[PDB]
């Protein structure tokens, strides 16, 4: 199967340089035509950047003319876009897409977020949601992560390395007063089985370098 | 007949992409109690094969070349044989005087067009100093497999002055295609291009 | 520039419903190089048909393309409210450029009013150790997408240091929204309960968290 | 070495003409016989990987070849006690070349030096065709122009052949609006050559 | 050097056929552009047919099409000019040329005249014009030859098989009021040498396959 | 169609002299494949000029060749009597057609006054054992080349059996005609004398032959 990897988004001052990564599996790089394409937040596709098969013959949109290069590497059989001179406006998250016969983006990536600010990186603070008393009966108990006073976006959250996937809602973030960004993840899971079964929430902020993982127990008052 | 021995360079492919080149080296007119030596590269694996055919000959591969040759640096390959008491000697490094192909990819004539069939692109690369050269051909995005397209094989161009080849390539695209718009491609690989190909793309509309 | 779409398309189930792409005789105009995408809120975009007229594989027969001069339509058929999300054309320009439509909202009309899930968290022991006092009011599964939140100390209501998000499309076509009361642990511990008080469509849910309880 | 023969086509080039042509073979590894030779006088020469190599004509053999006669050629050598047998006649399922002369690309013009003429014969059964230039009225020497090897094209269906030639012309000369044409011989054509004429005029 | 020969020439009945030959020499008229070029008498060159290079790719003259076929036999080295349908206005002297490098007419032959008529084939009566009995010691002596009653053109005179020319002179042919034509060719030569040297006169008459010597004595009368 | 020439031009000895050819697009104009011939009287013609502006092997400078559009031109300077000839234009057609010119005849002016030499031959005894009978009266090298033949019997003008050709350019610019007197040989035997009278510019030159004189 086609699979695409971006990383490299994070912050970046106004006038500063970033590289973005995009490993390839499953197939060749070289073998296609690809692509960068940028997303700001809230708004629509802007295609970036592509480069021709085999080559290093790249086209530009004129927004990001004179400023990005996209690069090949075949030894890694990864893409790259060298991002200089960075404005507000480049906030976006950038997908590596492979085009197909037809000048159409059949496999995209999952993004990163490249965030152009004067602010600082912040690391969120972890805190559990620990469920509700009532342990034993027919009905459910939610129980949470509380990823609090991050800067900028975006944060992950899984549950037990990914294994837990059932009743997971990771809540889009608050933008607060302070310009930090909340999110809270609450898992619904079987009341009886909350003495028995671990629950852990795995939280990545890659602009921080901050990965956490937080144990959920019951409440030090439950029996 | 008379002994003879000749080193072979690495495949432009490899050399194009920026991967790990093979460096061949064969010995033409003996049971194989053979043993080569190589130079540039000092206890790298130097890898041998079984004695291919009338008289046999020993093949000898040398990978993770790429670099020293694109450097320009020179490449020796001595090969002790059974036959004779001394060994033979051969040289070889990346060609010097290189020259950028020229690309040309041209529409199909009218005559094609009318009778509404098969019409021919072809692209014409000339002007090239080293012999060596990759043609491949794109039908929108996507690139054509060998086998739908027919590509000649590199010849030296009349001139008194510097030895410069061309080649040439054709390919067969239905009427229907090129008239909905379709844009085709050939992409030329040579050594002497500083973005390792040069693509020209021709449509109807231009 | 940008491939003119129209922002934003509604129909009711079974409907079919058509988005416009127009565009120049340098894109649109000559090839039959025009794709279609969906985006479902959260994933990243899905082609759906490519070469005009071209579905991906997985792709149900109820979404088709075509192309007249310069501009494409997408047409959908037998329209579900699984099909709610943008849907971007993009086409090769002479240039060779890839251009987008500025992308259209596509909405599904008589879905049924469904009430919000209201779970609220009290400050955890590790947050107030930290000298500092979130609670923590989760929304999910509303449709509309709209609530308004009210927060109480005791009866008394409170504004200050209350942080609630815009509601955010869910995969399952409902609505999520979350809302925060900052506290210091010395607010927290000094008042009998607080309350997070979400109103739906005239109708309120109201979930209570106390100090001196579980 | 193991004892081959094979037979060789008259040269094409004395065939269109509509002169004498030269039938030969050679054993590749001495005294042979011919089938068809009705008094035909056979001529052989001086025997030369340099491994055992004599060859032997039969002159004045255009008339039947062009009927579609086929050739035997038997050699009885020393090394053997039997001789060896080969086989050779005018090729059927013959397709006429479909000829294009293409004008040079608009770049070359623009930078006012030597342009490039393309000519492509296409779509012709046997391998062997003659390409050959006129500038005006007169035909160019051989070394002023390229012409590459006939090659097998793509097909599922019938076996053609394709050939590619390119002629170097000043742009003045292309300018002045002077004719270039290629002209194409081969068997399946009724009039031997085919050609076509280009200038700046069309 | 190149030399160019056409044949086939003379009378051709309204509605006939001819072939017309054209012997290439000192050059291969394969390895090049070759014409038939005609000419009217009186009236002005018109290019006829043209054959291309090595192949049988041949253009002809609105005024021809249809009716006339160029053709080249490489082993002979000879063009031909297949001409049927025949009209009064085809009537011309027909030259053969090889073309060089810029479609110019470099080598040219003699010509050949087709006449195209209704009329009969005649060949000429050959007279003796003897010379004067004058002495004249240190003067000149006119003598030729009367080519009588021929039809259609031309006539050619040489003299000793083209040997003298130095006072040579054929004329153009009368036509009289029955049809045929009637010429004379004269040479002047030294009045001294008369009983000595032989003055044969060599007419041919292609037309009707005549080819007659006719030698010039002085007078029955004449004393030297 | 025919590209258009002058049908004659004249010129003074020593002076220059242009000799035009009209064509068009499709052979003169943006082409220059145009050459001259010149044809002396009862030769071949002859390549003078190709390729506009070359001259043949031998030619003179005198003679030069140019084009301007869909027109070329012919000059010759140092204008000479033997430059007396039909000069022909040729152009390479887009129908793979040569198309020559109409044809312009060159004459030479102020050429001095010459006298016809005139012979006259009697019947020969071939022709008389023939039963024919035909005097020759052979005029050359007179210019201009107008001339008047009046033949005598005895005293007496004959017109009856003469057959006069209108005078012919000879290869010195000069001009010859031949006349004829048909006779029965018993005419012949039955006069004194037959003459030839050649007036040329108000000069008469007589020849006389007598059947019984030799
Ligand atoms: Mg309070
Ligand atoms: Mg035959
Ligand atoms: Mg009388």
């Amino acid at each position: 199967e086609v699979q695409l990897l971006e990383s490299g988004g994070g912050l970046v001052q106004p006038g500063g340089s970033l590289r973005l990564s995009c490993a390839a599996s499953g197939f060749t790089s070289s073998n296609y035509l690809m692509s960068w394409v940028r997303q700001a937040p809230g708004k629509g596709l802007e295609w970036v950047s592509s480069i021709y098969h085999y080559g290093h013959n790249a086209y530009y949109a004129d927004s990001v003319k004179g400023r990005f290069t996209i690069s090949r590497d075949n030894s890694k059989n990864t893409l790259y876009l060298q991002m200089n001179s960075l404005r507000a406006e480049d906030t976006a998250v950038y997908y590596c897409a492979k085009v197909d016969s037809a000048y159409d983006f059949g496999s995209w990536g999952q993004g990163t977020l490249v965030t152009v600010s004067s602010a600082s990186t912040k690391g969120p603070s972890v805190f559990p949601l620990a469920p509700s008393s009532k342990s034993t009966s027919g009905g459910t108990a939610a129980l949470g992560c509380l990823v609090k006073d991050y800067f900028p976006e975006p944060v992950t959250v899984s549950w037990n390395s990914g294994a837990l996937t059932s009743g997971v809602h990771t809540f889009p973030a608050v933008l607060q007063s302070s310009g930090l960004y909340s999110l809270s993840s609450v898992v619904t899971v079987p009341s009886s089985s909350l003495g028995t079964q671990t629950y852990i929430c795995n939280v990545n902020h890659k602009p921080s370098n901050t990965k956490v993982d937080k144990k959920v127990e019951p409440k030090s008052c439950d029996k | 007949c008379h002994p003879r021995l000749s080193l072979h360079r690495p495949a432009l492919e490899d050399l194009l992409l920026g991967s790990e080149a093979n460096l061949t080296c064969t010995l033409t007119g003996d049971a194989s109690g053979v043993t080569f030596t190589w130079t540039p590269s000092s206890g790298k694996s130097a890898v041998q094969g079984p004695p291919e055919r009338g008289c046999y000959s020993v093949s000898s591969v040398l990978p993770g070349c790429a670099e020293p040759w694109n450097h320009g640096k020179t490449f020796t390959c001595t090969a002790a044989y059974p036959e004779s008491k001394t060994p033979l000697t051969a040289t070889l490094s990346k060609s010097g005087n290189t020259f950028r192909p020229e690309v040309h990819l041209l529409p199909p004539p009218s005559e094609e067009l009318a009778l509404n069939e098969l019409v021919t692109l072809t692209c014409l690369a000339r002007g090239f100093s080293p012999k060596d050269v990759l043609v491949r051909w794109l039908q929108g995005s996507q690139e054509l497999p060998r086998e739908k397209y027919l590509t000649w094989a590199s010849r030296q161009e009349p001139s008194q002055g510097t030895t410069t080849f061309a080649v040439t390539s054709i390919l067969r695209v239905a009427a229907e295609d090129w008239k909905k718009g379709d844009t085709f491609s050939c992409m030329v690989g040579h050594e002497a291009l500083p973005l390792a190909f040069t693509q020209k793309t021709i449509d109807r509309l231009a | 520039s940008v491939l003119t779409q129209p922002p934003s398309v509604s129909g009711a189930p079974g409907q079919r419903v058509t988005i416009s792409c127009a565009g120049t005789s340098s894109d649109i105009g000559g090839r039959t190089y025009v794709s279609w995408y969906q985006q479902l809120p959260g994933t990243a975009p899905k082609l759906l048909i490519y070469k005009v007229t071209i579905r991906a594989s997985g792709v149900p027969d109820r979404f088709s393309g075509s192309k007249s001069g310069t501009s494409a339509s997408l047409a959908i058929t037998g329209l579900q409210a699984e099909d709610e999300a943008d849907y971007y054309c993009a086409s090769h320009r002479s240039n060779n450029n890839i251009v987008f439509g500025g992308g259209t909202k596509l909405t599904v009309l008589g879905q049924p009013k469904a009430a919000p899930s209201v779970t609220l968290f009290p400050p955890s022991s590790e947050e107030l150790q930290a000298n500092k006092a979130t609670l923590v009011c989760l929304i999910s599964d509303f449709y509309p997408g709209a609530v308004t939140v009210a927060w109480k100390a005791d009866s008394s209501p409170v504004k200050a240091g209350v942080e609630t998000t815009t509601p955010s499309k869910q995969s399952n076509n409902k609505y999520a929204a979350s809302s925060y009361l900052s506290l210091t642990p010395e607010q927290w511990k000094s008042h009998r309960s607080y309350s997070c008080q979400v109103t739906h469509e005239g109708s309120t849910v109201e979930k209570t968290v106390a100090p001196t309880e579980c």
